[PDB]
């Protein structure tokens, strides 16, 4: 399953098991026993205006 | 502590406490053998004395 979304660079650390924060808690929560891979890249060239 | 960090500290506590129980039981089995032998001697003396 591929879950796609856009966040700030400083929020990237929240996309991980055992983490907390306003993304981890209110937007996208992973389980503590999460199995899978997290891939992220800078999209400033495409998404910023 | 965060989960993956807590699990390490908890694992140590479980191992130590479980090991302590194993030690306790082993010593009780050895002591039980000594007492059983004494009881057998007492039973013999009751019959013969």
């Amino acid at each position: 399953y591929a879950d796609s979304f856009v966040i700030r660079g400083d929020e990237v650390r929240q996309i991980a098991p055992g983490q907390t924060g306003n993304i981890a808690d209110y937007n996208y929560k992973l389980p503590d026993d999460f199995t899978g891979c997290v891939i992220a890249w800078n999209s400033n060239k495409l998404d910023s205006k | 502590l965060d989960k993956p960090e807590a699990e390490v500290q908890i694992d140590r506590l479980i191992t130590g406490r479980l090991q302590s129980l194993q030690t306790y039981v082993t010593q009780q089995l050895i002591r039980a053998a000594e007492i059983r032998a004494s009881a057998n001697l007492a039973a013999t003396k009751m019959s013969e004395c």
